[PDB]
């Protein structure tokens, strides 16, 4: 019935990055956390 | 391969000119 | 992005193929309708299909075990979980074995190999009502609009139309809705009468819903066809009852709820076994294993236990195996691509046939092995198939 | 007779000996973890008549077959309840033993025990010693995958993962690998010099056989062919019980592979620990120290590597002179000597 | 009649010495 | 004297002592037997044959 | 320090012990049964 | 997954833990484990203490994880992904359908050690049950493992006769099943003859009991089994002597006094049909008892210490056993001519004496480590398998089902273990220095000829004359049934040979096992060129133009053997010289 992850069967849309940021054509949540994701990372190093 | 109609047979073999063509007059047709 | 356009691409064209293979399972039928509809007439029919209700013969003090059972004349409904007794006519494949009826080896052989030649099958169909036909003409009409943009959209998907259709004309071997298919292998009998369990999700796991339904007898004999065509059938069809899930007005009217007490839970099993529904003592042992701290019985756990499958099969999935059950989506998949166009009343027709086909001559296309299947297209690109393998 | 004796075990619902350790009887992992006729042979001396699986990709390969046959031993199962629901009805003795011995024949159980037909008189001594025929035809449990196994299609695929495979690859490389650097190094060293200079010291002392004055008839005698010169093979004494068991079931544990090993290790020592925990707990647990354990491995792997051949520096990082100072032991392996090579 | 080694690319005109049939010289020409 | 007419031995090929037969596995040594007794089968009946 | 806690772990392993077992005696026809 | 002494659990408090419901206490999980239905419950503090200790260690993981430590923790050289990412998700649902698959694999195994109590399950109370709850309770349990209709009837008196006239003083926890002894109804042995069993029959069965000491389940089984043969009166000797017969007729005769004042037998007649005994109310005590001492009288000691004799009826007798199996078989040098035949040479004088004393060597070797085997073997027991216990239980478990489930946990085991790599991740940076390597499709990635199964049984059928066999040179198989027999013969052949070809190529690297492996390889090539040469001068031999079959065949090679063929590892005839190949691959 309803589930998390689309009803698509191509992997294609399953497709993930390594991190998991999807922050193309995903969830709105999920680019939401994705750039959270991002931007502690890119913070951490350039204060580095 | 064989039972694919020509524009599919033609475009699994790497020519995109004449599979562009093809598919221009067949939507023409 | 890339991989995003892709994946629509893919659905695009999944979505076309289908509507392409949508009419040839309509003509097939069609087809198939009319040559069984001009063999009843040379062929022997089933003149009479009764349903009445289970028979629970546990003779008490002084009486005698040769007095035949008694059942009753008809049954106005059916629960969605009791059990229940059908009972059928048939020609002379049968009569030879009650003349056979009247201690030896060998006679249970030949009387087994004789029960073998037979072959009955069991189905329910569900009567719709006028919304549910104009309710599913507008979402089939809806999805034809869809499909058909789709195809505007981009001028390309008129060739794969094209193409599906001719594959499937060159694939297609030549030539009132399906409820849940009830036991399938059941063979000819002495007594004439099957004992049948209704289950409370289909062969597609959904609960089954109000409506008529009427259970219709399709009768095999492997003589005449031994290819199991389902053209070749002696069909007929009971009177229409109402079924419905007994169990809230059940619980209801024992409990006058989400905790059974402990004390009051055993004889709660008395009163639906009273009621028609049939409770394993397997269910209701484990069901006993979950109470809280002082002893209720959790009586949504004991639910799902009772419409759960484990236990108690619908004696059609029970004939099938472990392996068959696996493998059975793809038997599903290949079967609507070997046939365009099938719904469940044709692969419940076909369903024990092709699954041992597959799992008997084949067995290796599927039962899928450890290297060559991925077991979650999210994760197998990845892990399982590493660039190096 | 005995086939329906067969039958009997085979049709019930219960094991054949009922629970009970039995000396000559061993229940393999393999053969679906039932018990199989094992006797201890003493023509051999001392060796368990079983098969001894020395390499994993046998169990593995077994357990996949077994997965394969999965359909085949529950569709043989509901023939076994049909069996018997009809035998129930039969009572007298005669009939149900008519019955059993014709699906006997039908099931081919007689089929499955392993005759060993020979001509040549120490063969057949070693058949006729410790696990004679008659031994055999008496006590040869059959179980139900054996039987399905002689109607059924044959396995074509091995249980093998993609990863497992390539787990395999690599580590057929790396011995491989370590076997050409070991027999290269040893050439370098000149020792298959010093064994070829040893052999010709020793041509010296030996002396030219007596070939005999008939060569063809003195060579025979050797073999033992010809009639009335055959020699029978000397008698070995037999060892304990205790060792001919411990041999087989070492073989089977060192076949066993990872994941199972700690499987069966872990749910045996989840009754005596003195804190146990339930199967949530217990796949996490399993699954940190089976990562563990093949952590360990590759560094047992590396260091057992680097100790074989000298790797690594010889003394501090830095020196008085500089870090490239080595003492070169003469037929000592260093990684100075494989870089040359 | 150190072991000898399990896959060895011997040369035509020695062995690895472990039998009769592997000398650690060959004697029999390579010749018809 | 002793032997006239009697058969040959029936040397199989690849014979393999009990130090290898102990490796083969159930199904390998019903194969192994099986081609003991094949081979001894058929060289018995070929010198039948020739007699 | 991958590998030290790996090490750690597989020490963890064998450092667990045993349990002291209770004993029930069975001699007679009937399994006796008690209670906590 | 199971070894002997296993403690699987068997409730389900795991569903109802995570709603709040705790035990804090010992009263509370003992009320708690208490089940309201039949057949309750009957432990041991064995198990009791574990089932604690397991419970609250489950709190203490609930808990934690509520709260979050052990519970969600990260390997220490990885990383946590995302919360529902794309793979994490995934990757936990994955992980929790291996935990359900696992608890019900546990679930299971612990109604399977019900079903078959162990030592931690010590009995089965049904003092208080439903006519269903005995009617079905006793199909599934007792009638479908029962071969004979008549041993359920000779076991329900056994045991009837048993529980009250042999012992009578109990844990006082069985008084119910005392209650249920009595009201069982007899035939009048002088229409009820078909309803209920005689009492003749019982009595003998009491004075059976009273012959033989029989205690418990295992000695009643052991009886029932044995007794009915042509050899009782020496196979069920007894370690003490049995009783005479007069006094245990005596003794009967005062129970049947007592009997009648409240108001020798050799076998027991015809038995009414067992299906009567599930129909009927009056039987309904009769089958209540059976079922109780069905689920009781279970011990933990083998009756073959007093039932010597009764080891080799029962179980298998022992090989190492002679005086009977070798006296059998006779003289072994007779064994081995008649086995030769009359074609072959007679053996001569001097090895047929070397032979029959070698078999007298061997049966004083046998005798002399008879009484020492067997006494190692349980020395090996203590410090594996399941169902391999000191003492015999009837009804012992087929081990196939055991064996199912624990491939179906060690699956799900392999798919959460499958898990953990796609829930966690590696470093970003790490993972971008490693992708400079850029792996190179002609030595860096995995060669495309790996040994496997298919890849050898193609090579072989890619052969010429292996392929003309296959097709055309064997008649069709659907046409014969000899046909069909010897395609599938010929298949076999090919498998044997593939699969044997494949365990050389992965054992290659070492060589201890590589010889041994080659020597099968070299058996299966035999077989097949045997096969193959009498399959081509068969349908050479058989009795134009055109491109006919003949001449086909004829047209095609000489058939290059495969007995004398050189692979290594691949399946490819090697590179290296004749005598490297046959210096690598030799007999040990």
């Amino acid at each position: 019935k309803e589930s998390l992850l689309p009803n698509s069967s191509s992997p294609f849309a399953y497709v993930e990055d390594y991190m998991g940021t999807n922050l193309v054509f995903g969830s709105p949540v999920h680019a939401k956390e994705s750039a959270a994701v991002w931007a502690t990372y890119f913070e951490r190093r350039y204060a580095s | 391969h064989e039972a694919a109609t020509p524009w599919m047979q033609l475009v699994q073999h790497g020519k995109k000119e004449e599979a562009a063509a093809l598919l221009k007059e067949f939507e023409q047709k | 992005r890339s991989a995003a356009n892709l994946a629509r691409a893919e659905d695009l064209i999944h979505a076309v193929v289908t509507a392409a293979a949508q009419p040839f399972g309509e003509r097939r039928r069609a087809a198939t309708r009319d040559l069984h509809m001009e063999f009843q007439r040379l062929a022997v029919p089933v003149e009479r299909v009764i349903v009445a209700n289970p028979v629970s013969a546990l003779l008490e003090s002084g009486a005698d075990p040769d007095e035949k059972p008694v059942e009753g004349e008809k049954v106005n409904m059916w629960p969605l979980g009791a059990k229940r007794v059908v009972l059928y006519k048939w020609s002379a494949p049968n009569v030879e074995k009650l003349k056979a009826m009247e201690l030896t080896a060998k006679r249970l052989r030949e009387i087994q190999e004789l029960k073998r030649r037979g072959f009955l099958e069991v189905s329910l169909w569900r009567r719709v009502t006028a919304q549910e036909r104009k309710q599913r003409n507008e979402i089939v009409e809806a999805k034809k609009k869809q499909v058909e943009e789709v195809v505007r959209t981009v001028p390309s998907l008129a060739h794969l139309h094209q193409y599906a259709t001719s594959l499937y004309s060159r694939i297609e071997e030549r030539v009132w809705e399906f409820a849940v298919l009830l036991d399938d292998r059941v063979l000819l009998n002495k007594e004439e009468s099957v004992e049948l369990y209704l289950p409370y999700r289909d062969a597609n796991g959904e609960l089954l819903a109000q409506g008529e339904y009427r259970a219709l007898v399709r009768a095999f004999d492997l003589e005449a066809n031994p290819n199991l065509h389902p053209a070749y059938c002696s069909v007929g069809y009971s009177e229409s009852f109402q079924v419905f899930d007994a169990l809230p007005q059940l619980i209801a009217q024992f409990f006058r709820v989400t905790h059974i007490p402990a004390a009051d839970f055993t004889p709660f099993c008395a009163f639906l076994r009273d009621a028609g529904l049939d409770v394993p003592l397997r269910c209701e042992f484990e069901a006993g294993q979950a109470v809280t701290t002082d002893g209720d019985v959790y009586m949504d756990y004991f639910l799902q236990l009772l419409r759960g499958e484990a236990f108690h099969q619908s004696h059609a999935q029970a004939g099938l195996t472990e392996a068959q059950r696996a493998i059975e989506p793809l038997c599903r998949a290949h079967w609507v691509v070997h046939h365009p166009g099938a719904d469940e009343s044709e692969w419940a027709t076909a369903r024990r046939s092709v699954l041992d086909h597959a799992m008997q001559h084949e067995r290796e296309w599927w039962f899928p092995n450890e290297m060559l299947d991925v077991k979650d297209v999210v994760t197998g690109s990845t892990n399982g198939l590493t660039p190096q393998m | 007779d005995w086939a329906s004796h067969m039958q009997r075990e085979l049709f019930g619902e219960v094991d054949p000996l009922g629970g009970q350790a039995h000396k000559d009887y061993y229940r393999d992992v393999t053969r679906g973890y039932s018990p199989q006729y094992a006797p201890r042979n003493f023509a051999n001396g001392g060796a368990v008549a079983y098969p001894h699986i020395q390499s994993p990709y046998e169990y593995e390969e077994a357990a996949h077959r077994r997965v394969w046959l999965d359909h085949d031993v529950d569709r043989m199962r509901e023939e076994f309840t049909q069996h018997r629901a009809s035998l129930r009805s039969l009572a007298s003795a005669q009939e149900r033993e008519e019955l059993l011995r014709s699906r006997a024949a039908e099931y081919q159980v007689a089929n499955t025990v392993h005759e060993s037909e020979s001509v040549h008189p120490i063969q057949q001594l070693y058949n006729s010693g410790g696990t004679s025929r008659s031994a055999l035809k008496q006590q040869a449990v059959a179980d139900r995958y054996s039987i399905a196994e002689q109607h059924s299609p044959l396995p074509l695929t091995t249980g093998v993962d993609r990863d497992a495979l390539d787990e395999a690859q690599r580590t057929k490389d790396r011995i491989l690998n370590d076997s050409f650097t070991a027999e290269n190094l040893l050439i370098t060293h000149g020792l298959r010099e010093k064994e070829k200079h040893d052999f010709t010291i020793l041509q010296r002392t030996v002396r030219i056989p007596f070939q005999g004055y008939d060569m063809d008839r003195f060579l025979a005698q050797q073999k033992g062919t010809p009639y009335g010169a055959q020699q029978l093979p000397p008698n070995v004494v037999p060892s304990s019980m205790e060792e001919a068991q411990r041999t087989l079931r070492g073989s089977s544990a060192t076949a066993t592979p990872l994941v199972d090993a700690v499987a069966q290790k872990v749910y045996a020592r989840n009754t005596v620990v003195d804190r146990p925990a339930i199967g949530e707990q217990l796949t996490e647990q399993i699954i940190n120290i089976m990562r563990a354990s093949r952590t360990t491995a590759e560094q047992q792997r590396e260091e057992e590597r680097a100790q074989r051949f000298g790797l690594g520096r010889q003394g501090a990082l830095v020196q008085d002179g500089g870090p490239d100072q080595r003492t070169l032991k003469k037929h000592t392996n260093d990684e100075r000597i494989v870089d040359a090579m | 009649q150190a072991p000898a080694a399990d896959l060895s690319r011997t040369k035509p005109h020695e062995g690895t010495g472990t039998s009769e049939r592997d000398p650690y010289i060959r004697t029999l020409h390579n010749q018809r | 004297n002793h032997v006239v007419g009697r058969a040959p031995e029936p040397v199989v090929p690849h014979e393999q002592p009990q130090e290898v037969l102990r490796h083969f596995s159930a199904e390998e040594r019903a194969m192994y037997e099986q081609h003991v007794k094949e081979q001894t089968s058929r060289q018995l009946g070929e010198w039948e044959r020739a007699m | 320090e991958v590998v030290e806690r790996d090490a750690a772990l597989m020490k963890k392993t064998l450092s667990s012990g045993r349990r002291l077992r209770h004993r029930v005696e069975s001699s007679r026809t009937h399994r006796n049964a008690g209670s906590l | 997954i199971t070894s002997r002494g296993q403690f699987n659990p068997i409730h389900n408090f795991s569903y109802a833990m995570e709603r709040g419901v705790r035990a804090r206490d010992v009263k509370a999980f003992e009320k708690l484990i208490t089940n309201p239905g039949p057949l309750r419950v009957a432990y041991t503090p064995d198990y009791l203490d574990w089932l604690h200790r397991c419970y609250k260690a489950k709190g203490t993981y609930m808990d934690a994880r509520a709260v979050a430590n052990l519970p969600g923790a990260p390997p220490p050289g990885m990383f946590l992904r995302p919360a529902h990412s794309f793979r994490r998700l995934a990757g936990e649902l994955k992980r929790r359908r291996a935990q359900s698959i696992l608890d019900e694999v546990a679930r299971a195994q612990g109604m399977l050690d019900l079903f078959e109590r162990q030592p931690h399950f010590p009995a089965i109370h049904i003092d208080r049950c439903s006519r269903f709850h005995l009617v079905e309770l006793f199909k599934e349990m007792v009638l479908e493992r029962s071969l004979d209709s008549n041993m359920i009837w000779e076991k329900a008196l056994l045991y009837r006769a048993i529980l009250s006239e042999r012992k009578p003083s109990y844990p006082t926890s069985f008084h119910y099943i005392f209650t249920a002894v009595e009201d069982t109804v007899f035939a009048p042995t002088i229409p009820l003859a078909a309803k209920c069993p005689t009492l003749e029959a019982y009595y003998y069965y009491v004075y059976l009991v009273k012959k033989y000491y029989i205690d418990n389940a295992v000695e009643a089984h052991v009886v029932l089994r044995c007794h009915r043969e042509p050899n009782a009166a020496d196979l069920l000797f007894s370690n003490p002597p049995p009783k005479d017969d007069t006094e245990i007729m005596k003794a009967v005769e005062l129970l049947r006094n007592a009997d009648i004042q409240r108001g020798p037998p050799v076998l027991p007649g015809a038995y009414p049909p067992i299906d009567m005994l599930w129909r009927c109310e009056e039987n309904l005590p009769l089958l209540k008892v059976l079922l109780f001492g069905e689920f009781n009288l279970i011990v933990s000691e083998n009756p073959f210490v007093k039932f010597p004799s009764a080891h080799g009826f029962l179980t298998r007798p022992y090989s190492t056993d002679s005086s009977r199996t070798l006296a059998d078989g006779m003289s072994l040098a007779n064994v081995m001519a008649e086995k030769r035949g009359h074609l072959l040479p007679s053996l001569p004088r001097n090895t047929a004496t070397s032979i029959d004393a070698r078999a007298q060597d061997i049966r004083r070797l046998q005798q002399k480590h008879h009484r020492d085997d067997i006494v190692s073997f349980q020395k090996l027991l203590r410090s594996s398998s399941y169902s391999d216990w000191s003492y015999f239980n009837p009804r012992a478990v087929r081990a196939e089902e055991r064996d199912r489930l624990t491939r179906k946990a060690v699956e799900a085991l392999k798919l959460y273990d499958s898990a953990t790599n796609d829930i966690y991740r590696h470093s970003f940076e790490d993972v971008q220095a490693c992708h400079t390597q850029r792996v190179t499709e002609r030595d860096r990635t995995m060669p495309p000829y790996l040994p496997t199964l298919p890849h050898f049984v193609a090579i072989i059928k890619k052969d010429p004359h292996i392929s003309f066999l296959l097709h055309i040179g064997l008649p069709d198989r659907n046409s014969s049934e000899e046909g069909s027999a010897k395609h599938k013969e010929l298949e076999k052949r090919i498998y044997y040979l593939a699969r044997a070809l494949y365990h050389t190529a992965l054992e290659y690297h070492n060589e201890t096992v590589r010889r041994v492996n080659r020597q099968k390889v070299n058996v299966a090539a035999s077989l097949l060129d045997n096969f193959v040469e009498q399959e081509w001068t068969t349908i050479l031999r058989d009795k134009d133009t055109q491109n006919d079959k003949k001449q086909l065949a004829r047209r095609l090679g000489r058939y290059m053997l495969f007995a004398n063929r050189s692979l290594d590892d691949t399946g490819f005839p090697t590179d290296a010289r004749a005598d490297d190949y046959t210096r690598w691959m030799a007999p040990p």
